């Protein structure tokens, strides 16, 4: 019914370590397996983080506030699923003694975090290495990260390429004084939209700029690119109008019974000589095409395309600038097809399709991938995705920071010096953070098999006299340097891995109490 | 750490489960391996009983809760699909794998350089699978290492007796089926027939097609010897008007001539049938003419056919019939009209096997048949499902000889060598690991399970057999040539699989190295047990 007193703040802190505690096990490429027990008779051997905490019922509210930070930050990164909760579990681990046994108020810790989290970005930045973003031998090997253990590792060469192509499309990188600085957007969600197509081999990937279209055209005959094309846009049929009305013709005399089923042949014309107006290279209907449109059209110069969906069309609309106007008594002349390359009409694996790619990058682009199996496109689908999610941490920040435990111990030094220097009560939670901040590499380290007691302390001493570039190896297990064998990851990743750990952390130490009603 | 509704087994505790229950499930298909292997019963709840030794049968007709066993059963099926054979085989291997491995776990070895030591074996021990294989000639004329091949299926899920009963049966079926190059085979060209009212041990091979329905008439010919064989899909029957009339006789002989007058259109076509003998080795010796068609015949049709000493057969499975037209030659024949002496077949001697309430016609001594068939037979259901067991398992387990060119001698010569090599390798090449020396030896002595449980099931000391195939191939070793030593079930002693004709298949020992690893090591690497939405 209703939790007072302390004891809201042992619940919040009890289940989201238990959500940590389940996937501690999940963390690192070494990472074990997790069996999980269905209601019937099935089981899930699957050692994906998302994939688990998924299929885990959950009671106490706190542990859906941690499922649902799981789900943005996949939306962020596409790896270090497990990476972002284990963290935010352990900070409220580490801040529970302190905030009961110690008797310090919570909204001390929390300023206390917040404190913490500024420095901890500091820290971050300081240990981060530039690396080349214009450079593609380099941006090849760190896209490679995430790209082998998979079944992509064949072609990665060819996966980096669809990669780079596809973001270095959609990117607008500017800056300056003037009309200041966007910070090097890039909006993989809406323009980088693919399209899968059987068949065929990877190699035969390309990245198109444009909307592809899967309708061919009407005739056979026709022709197949324009230098200058002028493009008309609209939802309505091509076919004979009629009136909203009632309309009725009464033929008496017999001559007139002709002259009338040409009138309506003539609408037909008229219907198309209103869209000829603007002199149209290009007519792209969302319904079917009448035969007499046809041939009017094509006499006419143009280019037809039918049974186009009202979606893609919208998505032509931004790449080109043509408005979609309804009736052909309305169509605009501000609204043109400009920038659009070639209408090539060429056949890909046995099925004629469209081709709107111009030699232009009006901020978005249409991938077409080829596979051998439908099973193969979407294997391709989804790791293209993280393939760009890392491209993409790379382009929004020139600086690379070392993982395998090695920032997460860079940091958690640093805060110990920090520490003795700051003066007042949040100095004692402020400690909490960078014990919470060495659980990651140890995680790694109990992982592995070694001795998480002492394999932490000498890695610890390897930061404080050497350099903070000597984390933990994953095949192997003993204390390395990530020169030598790079594990190297962009610094977004560690940006908003701490970011949203401490929002969530104060986020559920603000609370409570917790009742029950509608 | 818990919420309502949930359980949880967690630090260590879930792997002492998931080895017991590993345990669980070896100890209960320990009992049936090899030859010396057991029977069990498996109750499908509609109170039938069958029993077979096979365990593709046992995993998929038992239940079991526990989600280790689930993971063997689920592994062992696409085992099944892959090799065919071994099932047991498999299971030995990941439960007393897990057994040496939680030896280790008790020790503190993490679970990771458990699972490591395994693949790293694995890839040894792959190099060792290509360096102990043995290529086999491609010559077709090896039926006496196919009889070899035979007693290596068979023996295991039959009293022996079967075995030669069976070994001209299978050995025959396959080479048949197989033309004389490097091609292909096809195991849908053996049918597989069940048949009541005779013992199991009669259980013969049938060269042609089997079928049921025979011509009924007392006095049709009971054996026809190097027939022609006409494939007819017209109705010889009685036929009624497509819309609704009436027969209106004056007469009381009347009534006979409209019904007489209406078959006289089938009557027709049954003229221009007969004179197709007439015309063809009517009076001529060792020829004769069977009508296999598919359609109903009426008893006054039969009787005419009777007289001319022609098998008519009716209501004919449409399967059958396109069977029989590529394995007579004769094609299908729709409208009598186009009938001709040249679309007839030609087969051998047709006799006609008649029980009490059955009668058996066989299509066999053909002169291109390309389809064989084994007919099963049996008193009971119990020797109906335990030899289509053997038969099945047999078939497959010839057809990957011919397959795959590489076989491996059995007995048990393929695991006690490899472990005795993983053992002297791993001493002089140290290259892997100094805690992966720990995986390498608990797969090394895991090996020895099959070649102990193998001679365990037979009665004799385990410990004895070991000691004196240790000691044979250390005398071997010392005397510097290739010797290959084997478990003798019967003796006791050791012996040559070569010479006694034991032999496993190559791509069943890849996929049971390789798949029996790949179980065992997953099972490992689940640390904790989870229980939620229940």
């Amino acid at each position: 019914e209703r939790t007072t007193g302390r004891q809201a703040q042992i619940s919040n802190i009890t289940a989201a370590k238990a959500v940590a505690d389940v996937i501690r096990t999940c963390l690192g490429p070494k990472a074990m397996l997790k069996m999980l027990l269905d209601p019937m008779g099935g089981l899930v051997l699957t050692n994906d983080g998302h994939a688990i905490l998924r299929e885990i019922d959950v009671a106490h509210p706190a542990a859906k506030s941690m499922l649902e930070l799981s789900r943005t930050q996949d939306e962020e990164v596409g790896d270090g699923t497990t990476t972002v909760i284990i963290l935010a579990g352990e900070i409220l681990a580490q801040c529970a003694p302190y905030l009961i046994e110690k008797n310090i108020h919570p909204v001390i810790i929390i300023q206390a975090l917040k404190k913490a989290l500024t420095d901890a970005l500091e820290v971050i930045k300081q240990v981060s290495k530039p690396v080349d973003v214009e450079n593609d031998a380099a941006m090849k090997k760190l896209i490679q990260a995430s790209i082998g253990t998979k079944y992509v590792i064949h072609w990665s060469e060819k996966m980096c390429e669809l990669a780079l192509d596809a973001v270095k499309t959609v990117r607008k990188d500017l800056g300056q004084t003037v009309e200041g600085e966007p910070n090097f957007e890039i909006d993989i969600k809406r323009y980088v939209r693919v399209e899968k197509i059987p068949g065929g081999d990877v190699l035969d990937s390309r990245v198109l700029k444009g909307v592809l279209l899967n309708k061919d055209v009407v005739h056979p005959k026709m022709s197949r690119h324009i230098e200058n094309p002028r493009v008309v846009l609209l939802d309505c049929p091509l076919e004979y109008k009629k009136g909203e009305s009632q309309t009725n013709i009464e033929i008496e005399k017999e001559e007139d019974w002709n002259r009338i089923l040409q009138i309506e042949e003539e609408q037909v014309q008229l219907m198309c000589e209103q869209i000829l107006a603007v002199r149209p290279t290009l007519v792209i209907t969302e319904k079917g095409v009448s035969d007499l449109a046809q041939h009017y059209l094509l006499k006419g110069g143009c280019s037809v395309l039918r049974r186009v969906k009202k979606s893609d069309n919208n998505r032509i609309a931004r790449v080109t600038g043509a408005t979609i106007v309804n009736r052909v008594e309305d169509l605009k002349e501000s609204d043109v097809g400009t920038n659009c390359g070639l209408f090539k009409v060429e056949m890909i694996g046995d099925e004629y399709f469209s081709f709107l790619d111009n030699c232009k990058e009006p901020k978005a682009c249409t991938i077409m991938l080829r596979g051998g199996s439908k099973d193969i496109l979407n294997e391709i689908d989804r790791n293209l995705q993280d393939a760009m999610a890392v491209a993409r941490n790379v382009m929004l920040s020139p600086s690379l920071s070392p993982g395998g435990g090695a920032t997460e111990m860079a940091v958690s030094v640093k805060l110990a010096e920090k520490a003795k220097q700051l003066e007042g009560i949040q100095q004692w939670p402020y400690q909490a953070v960078a014990d919470a901040m060495e659980c990651i590499p140890r995680t790694l380290i109990q992982n592995a098999g070694g001795d998480p007691i002492r394999l932490l302390s000498q890695l610890r001493a390897k930061h404080a006299q050497g350099n903070f570039t000597t984390g933990i190896d994953g095949d192997k297990g003993k204390i390395v340097d990530m020169v030598s064998y790079g594990i190297w990851e962009p610094e977004v990743i560690k940006q908003q891995s701490v970011k949203t750990a401490i929002e969530s952390a104060c986020l559920l130490l603000r609370v409570d109490d917790i009742v029950s009603g509608v | 750490l818990l919420n309502p509704k949930a359980e949880s087994l967690r630090r260590d505790a879930a792997l002492k489960v998931n080895v017991t229950s590993a345990e669980g499930l070896q100890s209960v298909l320990e009992t049936n391996l090899g030859p010396k292997g057991t029977l069990k019963m498996l109750v499908d709840g509609a109170g039938n009983i069958k029993l077979t030794k096979d365990g593709k049968v046992l995993l998929t007709e038992m239940q079991i809760q526990s989600p280790t066993a689930v993971l063997i059963a689920r592994a062992a099926a696409a085992q099944d699909e892959i090799t065919g054979d071994g099932t047991t085989t498999v299971v030995c291997l990941v439960g007393e794998l897990l057994r040496q491995a939680h030896r280790f776990i008790q020790e503190g070895v993490h679970p990771r350089i458990i699972t490591d030591g395994f693949e790293i074996a694995r890839k040894e021990s792959m190099k060792f699978l290509d360096e102990f294989k043995i290529s086999k000639t491609n010559l077709s004329n090896d039926r006496e290492f196919l009889l070899q091949v035979a007693r290596s299926s068979l023996l295991t899920k039959v009293d022996a007796d079967l075995t030669e009963v069976l070994t001209p049966i299978v050995t025959d079926a396959v080479l048949s089926v197989y033309d004389a190059q490097a091609d292909n085979l096809d195991l849908h060209m053996v049918e597989i027939m069940q048949m009541q009212h005779l013992s199991p041990k009669d259980t013969t091979f049938i060269k042609g097609l089997v079928l049921d329905h025979g011509g009924r008439h007392p006095d049709m010919p009971t054996r026809v010897k190097n027939a022609y064989v006409l494939i007819l899909n017209v109705s010889l029957e009685y036929e009624k008007t497509e819309v609704n009339s009436g027969f209106f006789y004056s007469s009381a002989d009347q009534r006979d001539k409209l019904a007489a007058s209406e078959r006289k259109f089938v009557d027709a076509k049954l003229k221009k049938i007969i004179d197709l003998k007439n015309e063809v080795c009517g009076m001529d010796p060792d020829k004769g003419f069977v009508i296999i068609n598919q359609k109903g015949i009426d008893p006054m049709s039969l009787d005419v056919f009777a007289k001319h000493n022609i098998l008519a057969l009716r209501r004919a499975k449409r399967r059958n019939m396109e069977r029989l037209q590529l394995v007579t030659g004769g094609e299908a024949q729709n409208s009598v009209e186009d009938l001709s002496p040249q679309i007839l077949g030609f087969s051998g001697l047709v006799y006609q096997e008649t029980i009490g309430e059955e009668k058996f016609t066989y299509v066999t001594e053909n002169t291109d048949p390309k389809s064989c068939t084994i007919l099963i037979k049996g008193s009971t259901h119990y020797a109906l499902a335990q030899t289509k067991d053997a038969v099945r398992d047999g078939l497959r387990a010839v057809a990957n000889v011919l397959k795959d060119k590489n076989i491996i001698p059995g007995a048990g010569a393929f695991y006690i060598a490899l472990s005795r090599y993983l053992r002297s390798a791993n001493m002089n090449k140290l290259g892997a690991k100094g805690k992966t020396k720990t995986g390498i030896e608990a797969f090394a002595e895991a090996l020895l399970v099959i070649p102990k449980t193998l001679v365990k099931n037979s009665g004799f000391d385990p410990l004895d057999v070991l000691a004196m195939v240790e000691d044979e191939l250390d005398d071997a070793q010392d005397s510097d040539e290739t010797r290959y030593v084997g478990v003798d079930l019967n003796i006791g002693d050791s012996c040559d699989p070569t010479i006694e004709g034991i032999w496993d298949s190559y791509r069943v020992l890849r996929n049971a190295i390789t798949g029996a690893t790949g179980i065992a090591s997953n099972l490992l690497l689940c640390d904790e047990l989870l229980r939620a939405g229940r």
